[PDB]
RNA sequence: GUUUAUUAAAAACACAGCACUGUGCAAACACGAAAGUGGACGUAUACGGUGUGACGCCUGCCCGGUGCCGGGAGGUUAAU
């Protein structure tokens, strides 16, 4: 499903507000793109399907940090 | 030839049939037919997509080898099959070694011919090359869209792609509609038009033509519902609307070609 | 067999190949079983008028008996083939000689 | 960025330069490829005095290396003698495969990817000018001689 | 030939034929939040939609409104 693997970011409920103040139920979807690491721990290629935010997340993060957070909750890397 | 029957009974007045006395009156090649599974226009989830269509009389598929991937090798066709899921025939021809192989049969064909095929290829009808030996100007077949796919292109019968320029690894070739496009250089093409010109010919006579090719009868949008087609309604023969399809999207003159990304291999568009 | 007066024009980077190209049509001449009789290479001068650009083409006359399988496979490489650009072959008129 | 450099990028490195680049520059050409360490308050410490002062001069007689793989081979010539037309029209197009099979087997052992050709797939039989990226500045002259058969 | 099974079998539906329109293949269109399929293991003598309904004679005028296509000179134009 469209469940980011570093931070998580699932789609959520929104109301689709117009300016009669209609209320419809749409759905709010994360920014995921499916972008292929260089890991230097590992020295290889890790696809990961992640958000952009989290692609600046681990811009400042170490990318061991990150896959230790990835085999801390046991996800596959 | 084209042969128009008598009218010897309601039914036979307009069948027009064309007869090829050269093709061969049996059985095909075992090891090259597979099986052909009717759908009936129904994809996985079981709900019509492609409608009327289903019905008819059964058919096996023929495996036509269509990339020619040998190479510096002759060929002696052997004979010519109707192939019930094409337009045009195929030829079943033997090769120096010793494996038999359907390949789709030009205009100039006959039983006995020599062919071969390879970038050492003449420019003698029937040869499959790549599309920087041919001279620009002459009439090709078979257009591979990429270097090793086999071949989309100017395939039915009588369809034929004449080469117009090279530039440089791009042939720019105009197509059977009238739109200029660029191809690669490196994709394979075979010489000559295709065969069995005469097939548009053929009138079909009769409902049962196409009702045991394939082809289900088509409902009018004036005939059906306004639940049904946008169309439709009134107290006798009433439109008074545009003419769309039955989903909604407006028809006789809209484009939807939109992809964004062949636009750069087209080069001039259908007129 | 008929006597043939081909004469063709080459471009000039091909016509630096010219010889070879003599020498496979004359192993097609030995072929056809006739004799070659004008062996004379006009030469590269210059055009008239624009021929596919890059002027002062190369000249060529054959001049030879042969019959007619021959002119035409020797036909069918002449119009197949980007070296050759405008060749042609005449009558026979009892075949000629030197002052072109 | 903060990311410092290390290889001499020949517009803005000059071995340690701390100049500001975007972020697709230096996630998908300098960290995979080696040439830029993102520096984040340790990498610094990394180049301070472990990277600059050894490391630095390593890929400076490391480039001297490449100079003299250049200078392995000095005939500087690949005579190919493939099977060819009837008076031209080669038979088919060498790319960069044979071409760096004929180099490695005799003179330089580059890889293929370092393999330019700046005359397309070489379809004219003759001389012609081959160059090699064995260095980002020093290039090669290499002649290579297409003999038809 | 088919149709309102259970009041309407017909001039109704449908039909081969004819015309318009879209589509150069990962095609259009359709089912499906999406993957994936049908189309099609077909590819412009093919497929989809529309209008009419063998055959002979044919299909005259109008772009005012609306629908479609093209061109972006100019006016207006949200989000940033």
């Amino acid at each position: 499903s469209r469940v980011c693997q570093v931070t998580g970011k699932r789609p959520v409920t929104g109301n689709n507000r117009s300016h009669a103040l209609n209320a419809t139920k749409r759905r709010f979807l994360p920014n995921l793109h499916s972008h292929r690491f260089w890991v230097e721990s590992e020295k290889r290629f890790v696809t990961l399907r992640v958000s952009a935010k989290g692609m600046r997340v681990i811009d400042k993060k170490g990318i061991d940090t990150v896959l230790a957070e990835l085999r801390a909750r046991g996800e596959k890397y | 030839a084209v042969v128009k029957c008598k009218p010897t009974s309601p039914g036979r007045r307009h069948v027009v049939k064309v007869v090829n006395p050269e093709l061969h009156k049996g059985k095909p090649f075992a090891p090259l037919l597979e099986k052909n599974s009717k759908s009936g226009g129904r994809n996985n989830n079981g709900r019509i997509t492609t409608r009327h269509i289903g019905g008819g009389h059964k058919q096996a598929y023929r495996i036509v080898d269509f990339k020619r991937n040998k190479d510096g090798i002759p060929a002696v066709v052997e004979r010519l099959e109707y192939d019930p899921n094409r337009s045009a025939n195929i030829a079943l021809v033997l090769y120096k070694d010793g494996e038999r192989r359907y390949i789709l049969a030009p205009k100039g064909l006959k039983a006995g011919d020599q062919i071969q095929s390879g970038v050492d290829a003449a420019i003698k009808p029937g040869n499959t090359l790549p599309m920087r030996n041919i001279p620009v100007g002459s009439t090709v077949h078979n257009v591979e869209m990429k270097p090793g796919k086999g071949g989309q292109l100017a395939r039915s019968a009588g369809t034929y792609v004449q080469i117009v320029a090279r530039d440089g690894a791009y042939v720019t070739l105009r197509l059977r509609s009238g739109e200029m496009r660029k191809v690669e250089a490196d994709c394979r093409a075979t010489l000559g038009e295709v065969g069995n010109a005469e097939h548009m010919l053929r009138v079909l006579g009769k409902a049962g033509a196409a009702r045991w090719r394939g082809v289900r009868p088509t409902v009018r949008g004036t005939a059906m519902n306004p639940v049904d087609h946008p169309h439709g309604g009134g107290e006798g023969r009433n439109f008074g609307k545009h003419p769309v399809t039955p989903w909604g999207v407006q028809t006789k003159g809209k484009k939807t070609r939109s992809n964004k990304r062949t636009d750069k291999f087209i080069v001039r568009r259908r007129s | 067999m008929r006597h043939y007066e081909i004469v063709f024009m080459v471009h000039p980077d091909q016509s630096e190949q010219v010889p070879g190209m003599i020498e496979r049509y004359t192993a097609a001449i030995t072929g056809a079983e006739g004799k070659i009789h004008r062996l004379e290479d006009w030469g590269r001068r210059q055009l008239a008028y624009p021929i596919n650009k890059l002027h002062k083409a190369h000249y060529v006359l054959m001049n030879v008996e042969a019959p007619q399988e021959v002119i035409d496979e020797l036909e069918t490489t002449f119009r197949f083939n980007d070296a050759v650009i405008r060749s042609m072959v005449m009558r026979t008129k009892h075949a000629v000689t030197e002052a072109s | 960025m903060q990311v410092i450099l290390l290889d001499k990028v020949a517009n803005l490195g000059s071995l340690g330069d701390q100049v500001n680049v975007k972020a697709g520059y230096a996630r998908n050409f300098l960290v995979p490829q080696g040439k830029a360490v993102p520096a984040t308050k340790k990498n610094i410490e990394f180049f301070e005095a472990r990277r600059a002062e050894l490391e630095a001069k390593l890929a400076e007689v490391l480039a001297a290396a490449n100079a003299r793989a250049e200078k392995i081979n000095a005939l500087e010539t690949v005579t190919i003698a493939s099977k060819a037309g009837d008076e031209g029209k080669l038979f088919g197009s060498i790319g960069t495969r044979d071409i760096a099979d004929a180099v490695t087997a005799a003179g330089v052992e580059v890889a293929k990817s370092e393999v330019r050709l700046p005359n397309g797939v070489l379809r004219t039989t003759g001389e012609h000018e081959v160059s090699f990226q064995v260095h980002s500045e020093v290039f090669a002259k290499v002649i290579v001689n297409v003999v038809a058969e």
